[PDB]
């Protein structure tokens, strides 16, 4: 149907509360990667709102702690997800309307995701 | 019809007979039968002599029998008095150091610019002919230009604050003895051909 | 994609704060070699973000050799121009007025503006 | 093939040169004066390479303006060239790194190559 | 006296060869042919002053240097600059002419410039009828001292008037 | 290997990508053999003796010009014929010295 | 030998062949991405799969060729449509997850997965119907990107496809474990927690990785892999002269690659010599200076050539200085010795000239040393001539050099297993610091500087030595065929290798000499050594001298005239010298070199911006002209007529040289000079921290000397003013410190201080 779209719209929205955590703590957070349907995209028009596919917090060495994605605009099964390296957890989360962002069945708020970078930060980081 | 007694006359001496699957035939007679045997193809009625083809293998992948081979078409046309319509190659290897070959002039006088064209082109003297004046390169350049030992020559191309390309070390592709940039190759960048 | 090899592209990283292109790769130089140049239309087949593609202006005859090597800023769908027609417009203080009219722009030409048949 | 003068000396050259050819008769003479960058001839270098057929002789790059007293040291050259009787003048481009290893070539090779790629040139531009 | 030497009079006369452009083209390769073809009813270099076509050198001003120069015709067209009056000018058309082009290779001169001094370039393959009537419009404003590079010069009225022949 | 993929799916299939730099870049590698083709063409029999060697770039490719071998018959054909009529002899032949020269 | 069918062909082949092996020197191709030349074959990527009969007796499964031995009379299929259907339905697996970068992929044309994927996929399927590519219409696995994972390496962990080349090959090869996975799955991926990547080789898998994973950051997005003009050339930092790819484009230096030569280097460069290449391409001298206001002014070759008459009229033959680098080839040598003769003065050198020559010993060749029995090494090869390393990890694993097959290099050697173990019975080391092979050397003794000689003496048994000691010498009179190994310790310290040459001789034993200068023995073998009276490269002897190199800052001090033979500018010449010259790096030169095993080797010129730069002949025969005295040589094919007179034998052939002088000095002894890997005029760019200068001290005497563990102190040597990171090293011993030698200088034991 057509939830997809404010997916795509709830998924930048995400990006945002990432960016806030990089100012809060001092860490580094980093551009991943871009869209390769909007690279490759020569003259097809192109209406997603933005052009960033992957990102990730950094710590002070540089290796990524937290990874969240985003699924490609032609793709099956489009979903969001979200990854802690070196600790196989692995979270995906849909929109639900009315509900919200949701991870499966239970609702994905900024504090949620707040406090799991924080717990990332204080873990996982090396330096 | 011409063309299957052409195969039985020279399949019985032992000529070999060369064939792709794609309607082209050669048949490849010795230097010393050559002369004779082309005559009697012009006797079989060959009466139109389309080209005079000069090959030099130098750098071709898998070793040949001399380097350079001359290759001769033979043709009938169909709308003359008699006309089959048959068409073939005859391909004859001439040595590095004996660029030597009798010419068809006397033959056909159609020969008379190819010939010298082969000799501009590649190093191979056809005797016998009225005149192998040099044709198409000028006439203070030195060498025979289509022999892979002759240099392209090629310059470089131009651009803003020094910036300059070398086309030959800019190549992509391959040749058929270039390795490549990976260790090796096979599947169809060994050779490849689909099956229709 | 070009057969006398005229078209001479350095590389560069982007910068994630003010970016130029959209991956992490731009091109820093881009240059052609109008003299090089044989106006096949094989450089907009190969290009795959649609960055290089033919256009319409003839116009381009000049003087020096040096002259017609055209560079990125002098390519640039922003610009509206050939070289010799810019440096006219400019010691002159006429605008350029291109010497050609089209039906109208392909799909591929996105932003390229040019006279559409008379729709002006 | 002899080799006289050096690099990056144009009166040297010019002078070893002046020696060396002598009252050779250059009627039948081919002259190549080896340079890069086909437009710019005002920070030009030339090297030259003059094919008798029965005996070659060479001059590395030490000749044009490139050098101080090298512009007034080709236009001798040239003059001098045209006053034995040549009409034969030949300019080859290489790139940068070319002028330096082809006069390390065995004589063939470099000779073969700077024939093959040669244009013909009005001395005009030289003088 | 060179159309020089008079205020009024070097404009007069720069005015006078501007629109009195004689074109005189040595036709070699499919070059020759777009030139041919600016020639036809629907694009003439007819009315710039270019509808006079004297195949003799003697007698035209404007030499269109129009395909590609192979080495063996480097002297021969090289010959007809030299036997033209002096009030010459020299064009190079196309990319195998004014550079190497595609075929970078033993056979072809990689700029006409070496055996000609050549005026205006023009780019393309072939050159748009359009676009060499684009040059010999420059050429125009170039004889009349009003043309200028990328780097500030102005460019002379006449190449081949700076040369040392031999 | 002989179409360089759609430009549509550059953006969604990596073999695509793959397929069309290579296409475009080395090309494909036709096998070793010779071949030939004729053609009738506004001055006669035209045909390319190809060999190649399994390369990116063909060993060698020999052009049948039928303006070469149409062009040893001009001596013969304005033989004995007026001076001005060698002219209208030779645009009559229809040469094109583009395929001549070649 | 085993015969082997290939669908058409029949191969005599040794039995321990692989079938890949086999298939390749058959002539037919099959997918290769788990297995590599020197690693253990082990089916990961399941590309080589070929079909396998044995009596027609056909397997089951699809066969293993690079894990597979192959047996008397087998069949092996890889035309067959099953093996063609498989191969691409696995490059569909492979290319599954791929990042979609090709164009913008540093690795662009030379990856080995677009090659394979354009040969074997996509199988003819039977009607011209619309072809689909790929099947996998989900979401791609995406991880991080674009991470530097040191200063000279960045990682892409989305282009791996989980080979197992790095890994493996950090175990085996250097001996460095930096690498490894971290999950499983698919969600598998690599990372590490050493972070510096401390290993001296890590350099190689840039070149193993088969994808863009790993990619040269010093050489990151500066141009495409075609585009790249090659020049093939030898290395000549350190004396294993390495065949390297020296990759140019515009006149600039890009990258830095490995050429195999399996009877030197085999496929393996060093980090200093692949990465430390920022300095040739960045700041260098492209005019000659002349002094004429007690100033440098930039100056024409006439001018200088003048003022090079002037200064040396007035100056008679013996008392002239012909100094070269330590890289200088055998023309040059040869041209110097000649010239010296004519020009009859006793003191020319080289830069890394020892007090003891390497030509004093018989060379060995490293197969040799494969196949020897034992090795005695004094000094480290990590720092003195690092690729040594590699070969013994080949020479402790009871690996032996393989067999030549028509595709070169095996494939896939079922001679090296995984995770090979590593004997310490095979060698032993004694090395003043615990050197990282100490690991695989049982018998092993961290000693002092001066040291040595007692070790080759007890060794020699006129003396007892400590345990270790004792045990080398039993496992060396025991040998029957050792390999002795001689680092600049020893070769600085004349009765060191006296007793060396003793100790070699009496058991027939050929010897490895880590020299500082790469061209020593060829110089040597050219005849670059000093006469009777001895003004070497750090003597000030000479009155007029002419330096190829940077010399000591007292050597230049007091001449009447100095001239250095330059590529960087050095203040020493704007201080201290009075005609200086620009020189082209050993990068753009032309010329030879002699092997440290004594081989000759090849050096072709660089695209390069050499500038107006001129080779140290021309200087030489310009230099004698102010002489009087007549050059023998100009050319370079001049140069090699007279070299094949001098007996000098073709490119890769061996050069027999012994020599029977020593030239002994005095060694004022308080700090030592240590071999470095690191050479100082690597220090720009990405190496600035890498090749910096550090000072070792005991943790004992470092804190009674006042040296923090992390301080930048200055240090003031003969050899130049530097500072230097202090590092604590509980294996150096009390009251020394040891100073980085970032030069073709290490090994000497020189005063100084640290100053304030
Ligand atoms: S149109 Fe021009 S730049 Fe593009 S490929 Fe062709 S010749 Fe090269
Ligand atoms: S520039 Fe193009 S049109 Fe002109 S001669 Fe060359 S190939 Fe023909
Ligand atoms: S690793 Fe190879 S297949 Fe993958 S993006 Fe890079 S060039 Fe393309
Ligand atoms: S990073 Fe590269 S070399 Fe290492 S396992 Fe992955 S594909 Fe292999
Ligand atoms: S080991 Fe020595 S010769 Fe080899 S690459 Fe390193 S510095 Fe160069
Ligand atoms: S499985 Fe990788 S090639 Fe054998």
């Amino acid at each position: 149907a057509s939830s997809e779209r404010e997916l795509y719209e709830a998924w930048v929205e995400l990006l945002s509360w990432m960016r806030e955590y990089a100012q809060a703590k001092g860490v580094r957070f980093e551009k991943e990667a871009d869209f390769p349907d909007f690279i490759y995209r020569m003259e097809r028009p192109y209406d997603l709102p933005t052009t960033i596919m992957t990102a990730s917090l950094s710590d002070g060495l540089g290796e990524p702690f937290l990874l969240a994605d985003v699924s490609p605009r032609h793709a099956k099964l489009k979903r969001i997800g979200l990854r802690l390296p070196r600790a196989h957890i692995h979270l995906h989360a849909h929109y639900e309307p009315g509900k919200g962002l949701v991870t499966g069945k239970i609702p994905l708020t900024k504090e949620r995701f707040f406090a799991l970078a924080d717990r990332a930060r204080e873990a996982l980081a090396f330096a | 019809m011409r063309l299957e007694r052409v195969l039985e006359e020279a399949r019985a001496k032992g000529y070999p007979i060369e064939d792709n699957g794609l309607g082209n035939l050669w048949v490849v007679l010795p230097r010393e039968r050559f002369k004779e045997e082309m005559a009697h193809y012009k006797a079989m009625g060959f009466n139109f002599l389309a080209d005079i083809v000069g090959l030099d293998y130098l750098t071709y992948p898998d070793p040949r029998p001399e380097r350079f081979a001359v290759v001769y078409e033979l043709v009938s046309l169909p709308g003359w008095k008699d006309g089959d319509g048959s068409r073939f190659f005859v391909r004859v290897y001439v040595p590095e150091e004996d660029p030597r070959l009798p010419t068809v002039t006397d033959l056909w006088g159609s020969a008379n610019f190819l010939e010298r064209e082969v000799y501009d082109l590649f190093g191979i003297v056809f005797e016998g002919h009225p005149d192998l004046r040099k044709i198409l390169t000028p006439e203070d350049l030195e060498g025979h230009p289509l022999r892979k030992d002759y240099p392209l020559g090629e310059t470089p191309t131009l651009f803003r604050e020094g910036r300059y390309i070398i086309p030959a070390e800019f190549r992509a592709a391959l040749t058929g003895k270039d390795p490549g940039l990976t260790f090796y190759k096979g599947g169809s960048r060994k050779g490849y051909r689909s099956l229709w | 994609a070009c057969p006398a090899y005229a078209i001479y592209v350095e590389p560069a990283e982007n910068d994630p704060e003010n970016p130029v292109s959209a991956g992490e790769r731009y091109a820093k130089v881009y240059e052609i070699n109008m003299l090089r140049c044989i106006f096949c239309g094989l450089c907009e087949e190969a290009c795959p973000t649609g960055a290089i593609v033919l256009g319409y202006d003839f116009e381009m005859a000049d003087y020096e050799y040096s002259d017609l090597v055209y560079g990125k800023e002098d390519m640039l769908v922003d610009v509206v121009g050939t070289k010799p027609q810019r440096r006219e417009a400019k010691r002159t203080g006429k605008p350029v007025k291109v010497g050609y009219v089209v039906p109208y722009v392909r799909p591929e030409l996105e932003g390229f503006k040019a006279p559409t048949e008379g729709g002006k | 093939m002899v080799r006289v003068g050096m690099r990056a000396a144009p009166r040297v050259s010019l002078e070893a040169l002046k020696a060396a050819l002598g009252g050779l008769k250059l009627s039948e003479a081919k002259v190549y004066l080896i340079t890069d960058w086909q437009d710019k001839r005002d920070q030009a270098r030339y090297a030259l390479l003059l094919h008798t057929g029965k005996k070659d002789l060479l001059v590395p790059d030490a000749f044009g303006p490139a050098f101080p007293g090298g512009e007034e040291a080709l236009s001798e050259l040239v003059g001098l060239l045209l006053a034995q009787g040549a009409r034969r003048f030949y300019e080859a481009v290489v790139s940068p790194g070319e002028m330096t290893a082809l006069l390390d070539l065995p004589p063939e090779e470099l000779l073969k190559r700077v024939m093959a790629i040669a244009n013909p040139t009005d001395p005009g531009i030289y003088l | 006296r060179e159309g020089i030497l008079f205020t009024t009079l070097e404009k007069l006369v720069a005015w006078g060869r501007s629109n009195s452009l004689w074109p005189a083209t040595f036709g070699l390769a499919c070059c020759a042919i777009e030139m041919m073809a600016s020639t036809d009813a629907r694009n003439d270099l007819a009315r710039f002053g270019s509808e006079v076509f004297r195949a003799s050198p003697r007698q035209a001003d404007v030499m269109i240097v129009a395909g590609r120069l192979s080495k063996k015709m480097a002297p021969v067209m090289r010959r007809v600059w030299e036997q033209m009056p002096d009030p010459k000018w020299v064009i190079s058309m196309g990319a195998c002419a004014s550079s190497g082009g595609m075929f970078n290779n033993y056979a072809i001169v990689q700029n006409v410039d070496s055996v000609v001094p050549v005026d205006v370039y023009v780019p393309g393959c072939p050159p748009r009828p359009e676009a060499l009537i684009y040059a010999v419009m420059q050429l125009q404003k170039k004889v009349r001292g009003q043309a200028y590079n990328e780097r500030g010069e102005r460019l002379p009225p006449v190449a081949a008037w700076k040369r040392t022949r031999g | 290997q002989i179409t360089p993929p759609p430009r549509h799916l550059l953006e969604t299939s990596m073999e695509a990508v793959i397929y069309h730099f290579k296409h475009y870049t080395e090309g494909f590698h036709p096998p070793k053999g010779e071949v030939y083709v004729p053609t009738e063409s506004a001055r006669g029999e035209l045909g390319y003796y190809i060999v190649s060697d399994g390369g990116s770039m063909p060993y060698r490719v020999k052009v049948r010009a039928p303006s070469f071998v149409n062009l040893q018959s001009l001596p013969y054909a304005c033989k004995g014929e007026q001076v001005p009529d060698m002219v209208a002899i030779i645009a009559s032949l229809d040469p094109v010295m583009g395929d001549v020269d070649r | 030998m085993v015969r082997v069918k290939v669908n058409d062909r029949i191969v005599e082949v040794p039995p321990g062949t692989s079938v890949m092996d086999a298939v390749f020197h058959a002539g037919y191709d099959v997918p290769l991405f788990c297995s590599e030349k020197h690693l253990s074959p082990i089916g990961a990527c399941r590309m080589c799969l070929v079909r396998i009969g044995l009596p027609i007796q056909w397997q089951p499964k699809l066969a293993a060729s690079c894990v597979t031995a192959v047996a008397d009379g087998m069949v092996v299929d890889t035309l067959s449509d099953v093996v063609r259907e498989a191969q691409a339905g696995m490059v569909e697996f492979t290319l599954l997850n791929h990042p979609l970068d090709c164009p913008t992929c540093d690795k662009g044309g030379a990856c080995e997965l677009q090659d394979r994927t354009v040969e074997y996929g996509l199988y003819e399927k039977y009607p011209l119907e619309l072809p689909v590519y790929t099947r996998f219409e989900f979401t791609r696995r995406h991880v991080d990107k674009h991470h530097p994972l040191s200063p000279f390496v960045i990682l892409d962990r989305e282009r791996c496809i989980h080979c197992k080349r790095c890994v493996r090959y950090f175990e085996e090869v250097p001996g460095d474990e930096v690498l490894d996975f971290i999950e499983r799955g698919v969600h598998t991926f690599i990372g590490t927690m050493d972070f510096g990547l401390p290993s001296g080789f890590s350099g190689n898998i840039t070149d193993i990785c088969p994808v863009g994973a790993l990619l040269d950051l010093t050489a990151r997005f500066r141009a495409r892999n075609w585009e790249m003009e090659e020049t093939p050339t030898t290395c000549a930092l350190c004396p294993v002269g390495c065949g390297i790819t020296a990759d140019t484009r515009s006149g600039e230096l890009l990258r830095i690659r490995a050429r195999e030569v399996p009877e030197v280097n085999e496929i393996w460069i060093c980090d200093a010599g692949r990465f430390g290449h920022e300095w040739a391409d960045q700041n260098r001298l492209k005019t000659p200076l002349v002094r004429k206001e007690g100033r440098l002014v930039e100056a024409t070759w006439e001018e200088a050539f003048l003022a090079l008459k002037e200064g040396l009229k007035e100056a008679r033959g013996e008392e002239v200085g012909l100094y070269l680098a330590h890289d200088a080839t055998l023309e040059e040598g040869l041209l110097a010795s000649e010239l010296a003769k004519a020009l009859k003065t006793p003191h020319l050198d080289f830069q890394g000239r020892t007090a003891a020559p390497a030509s004093l010993f018989p060379p060995a060749s490293l197969e040799d040393l494969l196949q020897a029995d034992f090795a005695l090494v004094l000094g480290d090869p990590t720092e003195e001539a690092p690729i040594l390393h590699l070969r013994l990890s080949e020479f402790v694993r009871d690996l032996k050099p393989p067999h030549r097959y028509n595709h070169g290099t095996p494939f896939a050697d079922l001679q090296i297993k995984e995770r090979m173990p590593r004997r310490t019975d095979k060698m032993a080391l004694f090395a003043p610091y615990r050197a990282p092979l100490m690991k695989w050397a049982a018998i092993h003794e961290v000693h002092r500087p001066g040291e040595e000689r007692e070790i080759l003496l007890a060794l020699l048994g006129d003396k007892e030595g400590s345990e270790m000691v004792a045990k080398a010498k039993e496992a060396w009179e025991k040998a029957k065929n050792p390999v002795l190994i001689l680092g600049a310790g020893v070769l600085q310290d004349t009765v060191a290798a006296e007793r060396a040459r003793l100790l070699a001789e009496r058991k027939g034993a050929k010897v490895l000499a880590m020299t500082p200068a790469a061209n020593a023995r060829g110089l040597e073998a050219m005849g670059v050594l000093p006469g009777a009276k001895g003004a070497s490269w750090d003597e000030p002897g000479a009155l007029y001298a002419y330096y190829g190199f940077v010399p000591p800052e007292e050597a230049l001090k007091g001449k009447r005239f100095v001239v250095m033979h330059l590529s960087h500018l050095h203040p020493l010449a704007e201080r201290y010298a009075h005609v200086v010259l620009p020189a082209p790096t050993f990068y753009e030169k032309r010329g030879h070199l002699v092997n440290l095993e004594g081989r000759v080797l090849p050096l072709s010129p660089a695209p390069i911006e050499n500038g107006e730069a001129e080779g140290a002949l021309q200087v030489l025969a310009l230099l004698a002209e102010a002489l009087g005295v007549r050059p023998p040589f100009r050319l370079h094919l001049e140069a090699q007529k007279a070299l094949k007179a001098r007996k000098v034998p073709e490119a890769m052939g061996r050069l027999s040289f012994r020599l029977k002088e020593l030239r002994p000095k005095e060694r004022k002894g308080a700090f030592y000079l240590r071999p470095t890997m690191w050479k100082a005029h690597q220090a720009v760019g990405k190496a600035q921290e890498a090749a910096r200068a550090e000072l070792w001290a005991h943790p004992e005497t470092a804190r009674a000397e006042a040296l923090p563990e992390g301080a930048q102190v200055a240090v003031e040597t003969p050899f130049g003013r530097v500072e230097a990171r202090v590092v604590h090293r509980e294996d150096v011993p009390k009251g020394h410190l040891y100073l980085s030698a970032l030069g073709p200088a290490a090994g000497l034991r020189v005063e100084g201080r640290v100053l304030v």
